[PDB]
RNA sequence: UGCGAAAGCAGUUGAAGACAAGUGCUUGUCGUUCGUUAUAAAUGGCCUCGUCAAACGGUGGAGAGAGUCGCUAGGUGAUCGUCAGAUCUGCCUAGUCUCUAUACAGCGUGUUUAAUUGACAUGGGUUGAUGCGUA
């Protein structure tokens, strides 16, 4: 934000600003307040708008006010991005605005894709609500509906300078998923970091994992370790699972590729740091993005669901069991168990309830008609969410349309018990709910595109005494 | 901050006279570094494959493991201590097959040979570039 | 989890008392002091015959044996070693009752006789404990009288529960606090259960509740870490102290099928959660948490088998794994000879790593939604399939596909319906017997493709569509879950080089590097041989199954000259490798007097 | 608004052997006397108190060396015969020798003139003359008749208590701390003898068997005693009367051993040990007695010692070798008017209501490149990253953050062959490198692929090539042998 | 743009209307429409609140620098030359050997697992800017 004083035509700066800057005003009788609103262009799925009150006096931040700030998949209804100089990944040309509103609606019509999942995470401890943004976190209270805390997890030009014309088309690294242990004193993020254009390296992506601590009565996250290229060179974390109590109390987790291959690391208190307790090997060349991961309560056994096959491999060997294989119709998109007893599977054409003491299947639902294409793989996982004591829920979401598909959507949540015999509740919501999850309580939260998180659950004195606080 | 940075190919925590196999011998035991780089100082393969006959197979594993560190720190030494390392596997290969683990006590080579190979796809386009450049001016 | 065979301690006395055998373990007691997990010593009393000390290991032997007379039976026995006024001693509480008109309790100490006293009892003596730190031995009789003595058997308190008929009284401690417990019957099945707390009197009462529809002329009751067991008609019903509450009841089939009256059940825990149930000789490790059959044992040189007790792990604390128990076996012949024997049991590691699979209980696909938005009969099938004359493809075809309506030889999407595999499998026996030779049936193609090809069939399946070219490839290419072994065998006897490429493709693809690793070494070293001189005659999945044979051959294996040829072609590929990658990065990527002619 | 991030340091992941903060403790040492003794030096002790002198013995004399200025203070001549010990007492008042002629003389520490008490301890040599640590009037002597005498200052004339029992040379006497009545001695027979003062004593209350000539015992904890002798030392728990740990780390016969606790050190105790063989290593008691720190000295190495606990100033330790020379590593430790006038700074506002504080605190000075990339001068930083003394590390960064800011042809444009040398003189090393490696590929690419026409009109420019060339075809052959190795390894898996 | 793995496999980038410039014709443009899954460039770069010195605690290191004609393995040059070799008691690269404030980089010591203090009147004026030092 720059002061021009037009007197002798120099300026004062308030550079570092969250976004830029798409409006602002001097609000006060003697301009004692300026008002701003920030964009926050780096989510190009939804438009991110923040209203900054700053004192004049000392140009800090008197009153920031936003809402939650997920990032979806795919842009939604009719956001577009704002002008710019030139038309890059973050902005428009001036001709280029027209056509990308047509693109923009044709697509959101005709297509089949209409994917707008967002990820969340519940911090066990706190209860606080965080939102993986591009290259932060945003930490939210929904008990209170404010925000809490915006942080910084990755390197990359992120506050550093202000992108302008062909920088503006650098991509920062996307923090591709962030998850808490059992226990919540530590904080599991996973990060793709995109080289820049026109280099030798300008199609080698780097992963990145990393383990961050705090003190409950801190606020900032503390990077304790990091991992440069886990599993391999350019070779993707596609899932994410932390351990449960039972093993290591709770200090380690699993990171499963799309090769199947799977890696289990644990902080060693001797090292002080975590280290890759186990390996299994990613050797065969199968590649697939869907894959899915579950741990017994027990800690003995974890189901591996990597294409269509499912894996009962045990921790000890950290091999397959000595039926361990399932074979199944199509492709696996989450493996969940609501009891012990009890393993629930979601594939791309049904979902099934199979009791591991029996190995057979118990109950199977059709998802094909709601679900064909309208997901990328993995995405259904961040649908489906189970509580840990009463049941899982369903959420399938249908677009509306009378005499082509129309812009509006409707959603449908489905109570479901321990094995699917029957519906516990069926209930419609009038939006596009993108995330679902279970609270750690009984109730169930669930993100809206409008930004909107709901939750699915269980005399003389008298006359003086008046007239004196009046003067 | 003072954060650790790491690998996730790190798997640390999962016949002639002139032999020097008696040095080495001592020299790996008592882990006296100068002792060693004496014995390492000989160039002479026929040196080298005759002390790695004669040392124990027991010693030869933490034989290894001081190579790797050697070659990780100084990237000059990958060349002549590499011999070193080729005949270990060569001699001791059947001992080292009846092994419980390699990963963890071999850890160093793997994460050492697992960085340069790495860089090989690189390496070829640049000397590709370069070659294309050479030419261009030779003829010319 | 697994049962060692029994071994016999020692062979008991033929006593008229004895011979029922529905009544044998009532009339042998065990003692509770003695008979833990680690004690190598069993104290026993043998109605009528004399109450035994026995060593277990290495050898049983007998150690100590006081007679008793053969018209006394023991309703209640108990040793427990300890310090008395201080020399270290042995004392041996036990009770006798002798055809009802005369109740004994008694006590010996021995040194480790020095004292033996007798006194009558009011009612039978169901219960005995001894407290070695208190110097005490406490009595509990039928007629819910709770009585402290010393060991010259002085009566220091008498405790009433104020119900008489008293039928199960068992011990426990909690916390280093001492605990006691016992039912008493009431009409209409109904029984009152109190828990009593022993510590100004000694005894304190914490609980007392009444049971409704709890019988037990036919229930077999043990109790462990705070849990009573109930065995009923098949059922076990889990009631949870201090309470006595029920929490769950557990369906056993395996005893649903018995007659009542001949089949002889005994139950003792074993562990948490854990039990042994024995049917006649036959004897079942059941994990009642996940409600599975961790391992079953049948004594076929044995009538029955009674469990008499147990010792039992405290599996959340203890790393062992291995306990004993001991029952009395009947043997088969016209003069039955009934012996106490001991069986060795590892009860595991109480992990559901155990119990998968292995449970003792024994699909159509549904609408998701019951009832304006965008959309994105097997065993008729099968009689109708069965009833078609031998050797008819035109029909088989034309049956399987329009009555499913199926529109494509391959399986798609749309087939998800057909899923159900116990209709494939009867279609698939249809196939193989309706049509034998070189003809099959489109439907075998359809099937082929199907995801859930039932994996019963998949042995073999190369080798029944060893005629036809065409079967091959769509089972290469989409049948799931054939087995390595047949593709490895198919992989070095198959000279068709298209054929080898897809092969190498499908192993690689379906199976990792070690598990083939292990395979190629069962195959003959000529095989992999001739594989070898192939390669010295896409390419990087046979270069890659290439470099997991050199693997599986060795170093001692593989042959010098050979090993020449194989290097001169790895060097030459190595050359042209290095050579087109060049290529392919090469497709990525004034003077101050000069003389010109003007242009007018 | 908010303050501009730092420019973070580039950090490749871990290789082995990194420095341990064990390590980084122990370097310290740095400052390495090395003084010539007559003969060797057979024994060293520390003053335990201020200002910590410690004394050498060495042929027939007793020296005391400053520890400031890490020279002799004190020398006692004395005695005629060779010198065989020099302990002082807990108060450090005293200090006891031993002879060959057995003689045992007790002088006042830093008075060497006079002598305070004389022992004829026996007339075999005594080796060992050592005051007890609780109680200060006894004083323990063990000699070659294999008798371990206990002296009382105030009767000289008798031993309190003679302990015997020991089949060979007796050179080793420890006292057990918070047992004042426990006595420990070790023999050359390979056992360790314990005794009761209390009781009758002469006879042992148990022995521990070393099975290997004993050539010092000391005790480091009230439970735990420690015991090096033959090519190992072993510690003992007295509770349990077995041996807890063993390392035979070392080559030849271990010495001498010293232990410290509660000092300075990440270390919370060390344990140094001698070995005849030129090393003394160090080792951590809290971690199973693992080799943490090692030293090198030109021969055998007798004896072994380091300041107290206390030290209070620079810390030492010192070796004593057979040659007879004597290491020392050491690590270091207006008006009146005007003031009137100016009285206030030194208030804190201790009796104030209210305390307000918005001074920010002082960050580092940036250097050179970070403020140009600050200022988004993409060509002056790239400059400052090949300059004379520049840390290699800082030198990748800043090449790695202009990529990051998308700013490597930007750099690149206003450059011509004298000021384009200097980035490739640098990638001509930095490409041997591992972790600049794919740094130099990138920005290499783009000069050739920016400056093709005046590589070819500028001969200079030619010749890096030519060994660029070489040197990245020289890569080629590491890397692609690296995998060879690679491969073979894994058939061995 | 669709699918997929990240590699890649297939497929697109059209028509009309209006305006400006140049000479009815040509090009270029669109805060204009319909249809399809579908270079840039107006000299224009980010504030201030406190600096300097000396310590301490973890985290990394290619160590920061100077010697040693002491060894090991290479590459290579000037002149002469009977091609065997000579004088430069040749040079360079790497390892080893000796040494020092770990000398090098970085985060923190508002409370943290750990770990700090000290100096300054944070002003105004004059001279020197051909400043000061060095070849």
């Amino acid at each position: 934000m720059s002061l021009w004083q037009l007197e002798t035509n120099s300026q004062q700066f308030l550079p570092r600003l969250n976004g830029i800057i798409i409006d602002c005003q001097v609000l006060g009788p003697q301009g004692n307040y300026y008002s701003l609103i920030l964009q926050m262009t780096e989510n190009n799925s939804n438009s991110d708008y923040q209203f900054l009150l700053l004192n004049a006096s000392d140009l800090t931040s008197k009153l920031s006010i936003n809402g939650p700030l997920p990032v979806f998949n795919s842009t939604i209804k009719h956001i577009q991005q704002p002008i710019s100089a030139m038309n890059t990944k973050n902005s428009n040309s001036i001709t280029s605005l027209n056509h990308s509103k047509k693109k923009q609606s044709r697509k959101l019509i005709k297509s089949r894709r209409q994917d707008f999942t967002t990820n969340v995470e519940i911090n066990p401890i706190n209860k606080n609500l965080y939102f993986p943004h591009i290259s932060a976190v945003q930490i939210f209270d929904f008990y209170k509906n404010e925000q809490v805390n915006y942080q910084y997890l990755t390197s990359g030009v992120n506050n550093s300078m202000g992108k302008v014309r062909f920088e503006l088309n650098l991509q920062d690294p996307i923090i591709t998923d962030l998850k808490f242990t059992k226990d919540g004193q530590w904080m599991i993020t996973y990060e793709i970091e995109y080289p820049p254009n026109d280099l030798l390296s300008s199609k080698d992506l780097t992963h990145i994992l990393k383990f961050w601590t705090k003190n409950d009565n801190e606020t900032n996250w503390n990077l304790k370790t990091k991992v440069i290229n886990p599993h391999g060179i350019s070779v993707p974390i596609t899932k994410i699972l932390p351990s449960p109590r039972s093993v290591n109390n709770s200090q380690g987790c699993l990171t499963a590729d799309n090769n199947g291959g799977l890696k289990f690391w644990s902080f060693d208190s001797h090292e002080s740091n975590w280290c890759l307790k186990k390996i299994s090997l990613p050797n065969f060349n199968h590649f697939s993005n869907s894959v899915s991961l579950a741990w017994s309560q027990d800690g003995s056994l974890i189901f591996h669901g990597f294409d269509d096959k499912l894996q009962i491999l045990d921790f000890d060997t950290f091999k397959k069991f000595e039926v361990s294989e399932f074979t199944l119709d199509s492709e696996i998109q989450t493996v969940k168990l609501i009891n012990d007893t009890n393993l629930i599977v979601a594939t791309r054409t049904t979902l099934n309830a199979i009791n591991l003491l029996r190995g057979q299947v118990i109950n199977s639902f059709d998802l094909y008609p709601f679900v064909n294409g309208v997901y990328k793989n993995g995405h259904m996982d961040r649908l489906i969410t189970c509580d840990e004591r009463t049941g899982n829920i369903a959420l399938v979401i249908n677009q509306q349309l009378t005499d082509v598909p129309t812009i509006n959507y409707k959603s449908r949540i489905i109570i479901f018990d321990s094995d699917l015999s029957t519906k516990l509740g069926n209930f419609t919501h009038h939006e596009y709910i993108s995330w679902i999850g279970w609270n750690y309580d009984t109730d169930f939260i669930f993100l809206d595109i409008e930004s909107t998180l709901g939750v699915v659950g269980t005399s003389n004195s008298d006359i003086f005494a008046e007239q004196l606080h009046k003067l | 901050g003072n954060a650790r940075v790491t690998s996730g190919d790190n798997f640390k925590h999962v016949t002639t006279t002139g032999t020097v196999t008696v040095i080495l011998s001592q020299a790996l035991q008592s882990n006296d570094h100068s002792l060693l780089e004496t014995v390492l100082n000989n160039r002479d393969e026929r040196v080298i494959r005759d002390t790695i006959f004669r040392l124990k197979p027991a010693l030869a594993v933490i034989l290894l493991e001081r190579l790797a560190e050697r070659i990780a720190r100084q990237t000059h030494r990958q060349g002549p201590l590499n011999v070193w390392v080729k005949w270990c596997l060569i001699i001791h290969g059947g001992y080292l097959v009846s092994i419980p683990n390699l990963m963890s006590t071999l850890s160093s080579l793997h994460s050492t040979l697992k960085r340069r190979s790495d860089l090989l796809p690189r390496l070829l386009a640049l000397d590709a570039r370069l070659d294309c450049t050479i030419n261009k001016f030779k003829t010319l | 989890p697994s049962l060692s065979q029994p071994f016999r301690l020692a062979t008991l006395p033929k006593i008229a008392s004895l011979s029922n055998f529905s009544l044998q373990a009532d009339y042998v007691q065990v003692a509770d002091g003695t008979f833990n997990e680690s004690t190598n010593n069993i104290t026993l009393g043998i109605s009528g015959s004399s109450i035994s000390q026995y060593i277990i290991n290495p050898t049983p032997k007998l150690t100590f044996d006081y007679p008793i007379p053969s018209t006394n039976i023991i309703t209640a026995c108990n040793a427990e070693k300890g310090q008395a006024n201080k020399r270290n001693v042995e004392i041996w509480a036990f009770g006798l009752m002798v055809n009802k008109g005369n109740y004994t309790l008694n006590v010996i100490t021995k040194a480790l006789f020095l004292s033996q006293y007798k006194i009558k009892a009011k009612a039978k003596v169901m219960s005995i404990k001894i407290d070695t730190k208190n110097s005490l031995v406490i009595a509990i009789l039928q007629n819910g009288l709770i009585e402290i003595f010393d060991f010259k058997l002085t009566l220091l308190h008498s405790f009433d529960i104020s119900y008489d008929n008293l039928k199960y009284a068992k011990w426990f401690t909690e916390n280093g606090t001492e605990y006691v417990f016992v039912l008493c019957p009431l009409q209409d099945d109904k029984v009152c259960y109190k828990l009593l707390e022993l510590t100004s009197s000694p005894i304190k009462e914490l609980s007392s509740t009444i049971i409704e529809g709890f019988s037990f002329e036919n229930s077999k009751l043990c109790y462990q870490f705070g849990k009573l067991y109930k065995l009923n008609q098949g059922k076990i019903y889990i009631y949870s102290l201090p309470h006595c509450q029920l929490q769950q009841v557990i369906e056993f089939p395996m005893v649903d099928k018995l007659s009542p009256g001949d089949d002889l059940i005994s139950f003792q825990p074993v562990s948490v959660n854990r039990v042994l149930l024995t049917v006649n000789n036959v004897i079942y490790l059941l994990d009642l948490l996940h409600c599975s059959t961790l391992s079953q044992r049948e004594l076929t040189h044995v009538k029955t088998f009674q469990l008499l007790k147990s010792a039992v792990i405290n599996s959340e604390k203890s790393h062992n794994s291995k306990t004993i128990a001991i029952g009395i076996s009947t043997k088969n012949g016209p003069n039955p000879t009934s012996s106490l024997e001991i069986i060795n049991i590892d009860v595991g590691t109480n992990t559901l790593k155990d119990s998968l699979g292995k449970s003792f209980q024994v699909v159509i696909l549904k609408p998701l939604f019951d009832d304006r938005v965008k959309c994105n009969h097997c065993n008729e099938v099968i009689e109708k399939l069965s009833a078609l004359q031998d050797n008819d493809i035109t029909s088989f075809d034309d049956i399987f596909f329009k009555e499913l309506k199926i529109k494509e030889e391959h399986y798609t999407e749309k087939d998800r319906y057909i899923s159900d595999p116990g209709f494939l499998n009867k279609v698939l026996d249809l196939i193989f017997g309706k049509f034998s030779g070189n003809d099959y049936p489109k439907t075998l193609t359809f099937l082929l493709t199907h995801p859930l090809f039932p994996l019963s069939r998949t042995r073999n399946l190369l080798s029944l569509l060893r005629d036809q070219p065409r079967l091959f490839k769509q089972a290469i290419v989409t049948c799931p879950n054939l087995p390595l072994n047949e593709l490895l065998e198919e992989l070095f006897s198959i000279r068709n080089r298209e054929l080898l490429l897809d092969i190498s493709f499908r192993i690689l693809q379906d199976f990792t590097r070690d598990s083939i690793k292990q395979e190629m070494k069962k195959l003959s070293k000529l095989d992999v041989q001739n594989f070898i001189e192939f390669i010295t005659s896409q390419s990087t999945q046979l270069f890659q199954l290439l470099s997991l044979v050199l693997d599986s051959i060795g170093l001692f294996s593989l042959e010098g000259a050979l090993l020449e040829n194989l290097t001169l072609y790895i060097d030459k590929q190595v050359e042209i490798a290095e050579r087109n990658t060049e290529l392919w990065n090469l497709i990525d990527t004034l003077p101050t007097y000069t003389m010109e002619y003007l242009d007018i | 608004s908010t303050a501009r991030p730092r420019i973070i340091t580039s950090k490749a992941p871990l290789l082995p052997q990194q420095t341990t903060p064990e390590q980084r403790y122990w370097r310290q040492y740095t400052s390495a006397q090395l003084v010539k003794e007559h003969n060797s030096v057979t024994h060293i002790s520390f003053n335990p108190q201020h200002p910590h002198d410690f004394a050498v013995t060495s042929s027939t004399r007793v020296q005391i060396f400053s520890s400031r200025t890490r020279q002799v203070i004190k020398t006692f001549s004395r005695f005629k015969d060779v010198v065989y010990s020099a302990s002082f007492r807990s108060d450090g008042k005293l200090l006891c020798a031993g002879d060959a002629t057995g003689l045992v003389s007790v002088y006042d520490s830093y008075n060497p003139r006079t002598i305070l008490l004389s022992i004829n301890a026996s007339t075999h040599p005594t080796h060992v003359t050592k005051f007890h640590t609780q109680d200060n009037k006894i004083l323990a002597t063990a000699s070659d008749d294999r008798v371990t005498r206990l002296w009382d200052i105030s009767n000289a004339y008798e031993p309190q208590l003679e302990l015997t029992g020991a089949t060979d040379y007796v050179r080793t006497l420890s006292f057990i701390p918070a047992a004042p009545h426990l006595v420990a001695t070790g023999s050359y027979d390979g056992l360790i003898r314990l005794y009761d003062t209390r009781s009758s004593g002469s006879t042992p209350i148990y022995s521990l068997n070393h099975d290997q000539p004993v050539e010092n015992v000391i005790a480091v904890s009230p439970t735990q005693i420690v015991s090096c002798g033959g090519n190992n030392f072993k510690v003992w728990d007295l509770t349990s009367n077995k041996k807890l740990y063993e390392r035979g780390n070392f080559n030849k016969a271990v010495t001498c051993l010293d232990y410290v606790e509660n000092f300075d050190s990440p270390m919370q105790s060390a344990l140094i040990a001698s070995s005849l063989d030129g090393h003394v290593k160090v080792f951590d008691p809290l971690d199973n007695f693992q080799v943490k720190f090692g030293w090198k000295f030109s021969g055998p190495v007798l004896s072994c010692a380091v300041s107290p606990s206390t030290a209070q100033g620079n810390r030492h330790l010192v070796a004593g070798l057979s040659s007879g020379l004597l290491a020392i590593r050491t690590k270091k430790k207006k008006s009146n008017n005007f003031q009137r006038m100016m009285r206030g700074s030194e208030y804190q506002g201790d009796q104030e209501h209210i305390i307000h504080n918005d001074k920010v605190r002082s960050q580092r000075r940036m250097r050179a490149f970070e403020r140009n990339i600050n200022q988004f001068k993409w060509s002056e930083a790239l400059d400052n990253a090949f300059v004379p003394g520049m840390a290699k590390e800082l030198t990748l960064t800043v090449l790695q953050e202009l990529r990051k800011r998308g700013k490597v042809r930007v750099a690149l444009y206003g450059r011509d062959e004298s000021t384009l040398e200097p980035l490739l003189n640098w990638c001509l090393k930095g490409i041997e490198d591992v972790r600049s490696a794919s740094i130099v590929a990138d920005w290499v690419a783009v000069v050739l692929e920016l400056y093709g026409n005046t590589l070819e009109s500028s001969p200079v420019l030619q010749e890096l090539m030519i060994d660029l060339k070489t040197k990245v075809r020289h890569e080629i052959h590491k890397s692609k042998e690296a995998q060879r190795i690679e491969g073979m390894l894994q058939l061995l898996t």
